[PDB]
RNA sequence: CGAGAGACCGAUAGCGAACAAGUACAGUGAUGGAAAGAUGAAAAGAACUUUGAAAAGAGAGUGAAAAAGUACGUGAAAUUG
RNA sequence: GGGCGAAAGACUAAUCGAACCAUCUAGUAGCUGGUUCCUGCCGAAGUUUCCCUCAGGAUAGCACGAAGCUCGUUUUAUGAG
RNA sequence: ACUCUACCGUCAGGGUGCCCUGACGAGUAGGCAGGCGUGGAGGUCGUGACGAAGCCUGACCGUAAGGUCGGGUCGAACGGCCUCUAGUGCAGAUCUUGGUGGUAGUAGCAAAUAUUCAAAUGAGAACUUUGAAGACUGAAGGGGGAAAGGUUCCACGUCAACA
């Protein structure tokens, strides 16, 4: 996880560990959601998830466009991750559900940590030419999304 | 004061920070430099006179189990005067009830 | 020999002569107080007491003797399921002793053949 | 290249199996075997195919 | 070492010139046993049982050195030193009567020593001894009997049992007083529990 | 078996750096010419034959007694 | 096949292998051949209640302790809040 | 060292100018590279007679280590550019 | 350096215990001496479950060598004394046993035979499946036997690993 569940009462969260995804763009859309209040965060996944906005990078580079919507923070970089965000999307609904069971102020509260870990690989194999074989294994981002009282 | 290292410790990991000798052929410390440190030679270090601390220069005596503990002062004794931690709880508490009262510092209480 | 492993190994793979045996409590004081004899080998209906141990001094039997697991079931120590059903539940016999020593047909002439 | 698929072709079929042992070398032909012997005489225990 | 094979090969695969992979070889190298520094090759110094352990003694040093230990024993200091004790300071080293032969079992034994004053020596171990490390902790090393007083009998051959089972006892003979009996690890200065009949027979050298 | 000595230096069996078999001379050493090897303008070698061989020297030879007169 | 011991190991050691290691696999092929140990006294291995769709999240019971919760010793770092 | 040729040592399991697999075998390398505590006492040499001899080594020059003892400044002449 | 005076290193003489005290002390090979060192052991008592090795962290003498005490914690191992013995100190041969880093979430994402629209079912539908309609091939995208393989067809049944 990263952050502690800084106590049972304050808390309510959801994992979503071990998965096949990209590796920034799980971080890289937690980063956007994170400080931000959960009634902000989940209109800002539900908008790049559909047609709408973009997210800018920030955290990470490579060949990425510069565009009009590059604005977040004073940026001009940005991409406009689909089904990294759907992942990130179940988390807080799951959070928020479960700050009701509570009873707490589910949808304005603050959302302290979301990032994703990695240690082991979980590895994967596909072929390539002249009798060789390469690396072909998946990033385990470990996404979780807690809430705290606020 | 200019502190000692081994070389090339400050480049990589793979480097025993503690004094090993200048082996074979040139090093800067092998002929004889002061700046990038120097070789440790026995014109630096403490001399053949003294020896052996704490705020009142007080030696230890090391009085672990019940074996000799009539044995420990009030003198050269008085500030360092410990027992030991590998042997139990039990004996240290039945040391230091007879050590430290004598009238005697030691460091636990 | 003077090893641990190794010796672990005839008693685990011990044949069906000594895991007669090696089914083996201390007797009760007044068995010994009796007979003279130190252990004699765990049955099912005899009534059982736990020695060295947190059930301290309670009375029991034992449901069942096992061939190769060694470990017999005792009764009155007994706790539930999560399904609810009060089972006789599982020690290891060392952990036991016998206050039962029965007489039957000729185990009356067991512990008193020639030696005895 | 001159090699694998050409190898692929393998319309002649050589070895099969033994029946006493496994050494796939029965050749159809040669009636041949490495290891015990298929046919044998003796049991064929020979000496250098082992290092230790 | 030599049940593996692994073969040079060098550049144009992924392996070294050194025989790490070849036919067959997981972490089992060497072509034969090679490669020390290879794990799973061979040894630096492999062990042998052809090399050297048993060395060569004079006898003339022999019956010096039982002379010389025992004669340690003559001398009060160098026993209670030691690990040995008594309390029974001068007329060292003891010499009781051939009535130590009239002794049957342990309990008489233990109430003679303590009597004639050699009872310092045996009440000594208070504790027992667990294990040590290596071949300490595996076989027969765990409980061990001390050193302690030395019994010698005298008319040879068939010793007294009786003093074996003293806590910390050791049994002998006069002729047969080995090097180990009177001076255990290093140091000199055992004490020595003779019989009359086995002082005189001492009387040799 | 000076291990201090031997191992924190490894010159102990070898000498200097590269020195191989050019220094012990190979192992051994024939009668006549040969190169870089242990030989060169030696003095043994010469002759060769060990013993005092000869026919009345061998079987059946009597010893005598180590006796002097004043001894 | 059994017993005993040697200055003789304690999962990178040593028998191929402590454990379903010749068994998910790979080579026509005597063959090569990995990953791989683990609760407690007693399993009692979480009834019942409550939230969520399963995952997931909280109250409550059992038990010597749940500051022992099943992926069950001690635990560091890159990785990672 | 055989099979084979209108020839190109083309050809024989991607290996063919002598197939491949396994063993003796850890063949061997007069050549090169790598090679694990510290301080103190204390510490040179790149020179030679000589070699079917040359990135070497018998010997000699110079100081290792250990025990026991060992100068010259300069005055009279003599020999040689 | 010159120069003052003290201090550090081995050894000599006078007289033990060692002190006075001369001359010198940049340093690579090399030898000797001295000091610290692991596995193990004759020894083994001493310490231990009222808390041992260990893990982790703090204090932490000063000759370069690395070791005693103390705190949080362990749930059984190991040193006074006294001395002998071995597979005995790591930074490296295009090395060796494995994980992890690197380019990088970047490229690739499989030879240019158009696809458009509506439904069935459902938690989710461009893809299963069905309808409307079009591209496309028809000496084969039609048909069909042997070697070789051997139950992969089939119906039933599942969405985890895995595409």
């Amino acid at each position: 996880y990263g952050a502690t569940s800084t106590n049972p009462a304050k808390s309510a969260s959801a994992r979503g560990s071990y998965l096949r995804v990209s590796f920034k763009n799980t971080r890289e859309t937690a980063q956007a959601i994170n400080g931000w209040e959960l009634t902000k965060a989940q209109k800002y996944l539900e908008q790049v998830l559909d047609h709408q906005r973009a997210i800018p990078f920030r955290r990470f580079n490579s060949s990425i466009g510069r565009t009009a919507q590059g604005k977040e923070f004073g940026v001009t970089k940005a991409r406009w991750p689909a089904k990294s965000v759907k992942f990130v999307q179940g988390l807080l609904q799951n959070a928020a559900a479960n700050a009701e069971a509570k009873g707490l102020d589910a949808t304005k509260l603050y959302v302290s940590h979301i990032q994703v870990n990695q240690a082991p690989k979980q590895r994967r194999r596909t072929y390539r030419a002249h009798g060789r074989i390469n690396k072909y294994e998946s990033s385990p981002s470990h996404i979780e999304l807690v809430v705290t009282e606020k | 004061t200019k502190k000692f290292k081994r070389h090339h410790s400050d480049r990589y990991h793979r480097v025993a920070e503690n004094w090993r000798k200048q082996k074979g052929i040139d090093s800067v410390v092998r002929r004889r430099f002061r700046g990038n440190i120097s070789q440790p030679k026995i014109g630096y270090g403490s001399n053949k006179k003294t020896k052996f601390l704490s705020p009142s220069g007080h030696k230890t005596f090391l009085v672990a189990n019940v074996k000799d503990l009539e044995t420990l002062t009030m003198h050269t004794k008085t500030y360092a005067a410990e027992i030991a931690h590998n042997i139990s709880a039990k004996n240290r508490v039945v040391i230091l009830a007879r050590a430290k009262a004598l009238g005697i510092k030691v460091t636990n209480p | 020999s003077s090893d641990r492993r190794k010796a672990r190994k005839a008693y685990f793979t011990a044949p069906s002569s000594q895991r007669r045996v090696l089914l083996s409590a201390p007797l009760s004081k007044e068995l010994r107080a009796q007979y003279g004899i130190k252990a004699l080998p765990i049955r099912r209906d005899d009534e059982v007491l736990v020695v060295r141990g947190s059930k301290k001094g309670q009375e029991g039997k034992i449901s069942s003797v096992y061939r190769l697991k060694f470990a017999v079931q005792v009764d009155k120590v007994t706790k539930e399921k999560v399904n609810g059903a009060s089972v006789p539940i599982n020690l290891h016999p060392s952990k036991l002793v016998i206050t039962k020593l029965h007489l039957d047909k000729d185990r009356k002439a067991l512990i008193q053949r020639k030696g005895g | 290249g001159k090699g694998t698929p050409s190898f692929g072709k393998r319309h002649n079929k050589s070895h099969t199996l033994c029946n006493r042992c496994g050494r796939r070398s029965f050749h159809v032909q040669k009636k041949t075997c490495s290891s015990c012997g298929y046919p044998a005489a003796k049991t064929r225990s020979y000496n250098w195919g082992a290092k230790a | 070492g030599h049940q593996t094979s692994a073969e040079s090969w060098g550049t144009g695969r992924a392996v070294a010139r050194i025989p790490r992979v070849g036919g067959g070889g997981t972490g089992r190298s060497g072509q034969g046993a090679f490669g020390n520094m290879c794990r799973g090759g061979r040894m630096f110094a492999p062990t042998k049982t052809w090399r050297k352990w048993n060395v060569k003694v004079n006898h003339n040093e022999k019956r010096y050195a039982t002379a010389s230990a025992i004669a340690a024993t003559a001398v009060a200091s160098l026993v209670l030193a030691r690990g040995h004790r008594v309390e029974k300071i001068p007329e060292i080293p003891l010499v009781v009567s051939t009535d130590l032969e009239s002794i049957q079992k342990t309990k008489e034994a233990v109430a003679a020593l303590k009597a004639v004053g050699a009872h310092s020596d045996l009440l000594k171990v208070l504790k027992s001894k667990k294990l040590r490390a290596g071949k300490g902790k595996y076989r027969n090393r765990r409980w061990t009997q001390r050193r302690g007083p030395l019994v010698v009998y005298a008319e040879d051959n068939g010793i007294v049992k009786a003093l074996r089972n003293v806590p910390g006892v050791e049994t002998a003979n006069v002729a047969s007083l080995n090097l180990l009996q009177l001076a255990p690890g290093a140091h000199l200065g055992r004490f020595v529990i003779w019989t009359e009949a086995a002082f005189t027979k001492l009387d040799q050298v | 078996t000076k291990t201090r000595k031997h191992r924190g230096h490894v010159s102990a069996g070898k000498g200097r750096i590269g020195k191989h078999r050019k220094h012990p001379g190979g192992g051994m050493a024939g009668g006549e010419h040969h190169h870089r090897i242990n030989m060169d303008k030696y003095h043994p070698g010469y002759f060769g034959k060990v013993g005092m061989r000869y026919f009345h020297k061998q079987q059946a030879h009597f010893w005598k007694p180590v006796l002097n007169l004043d001894k």
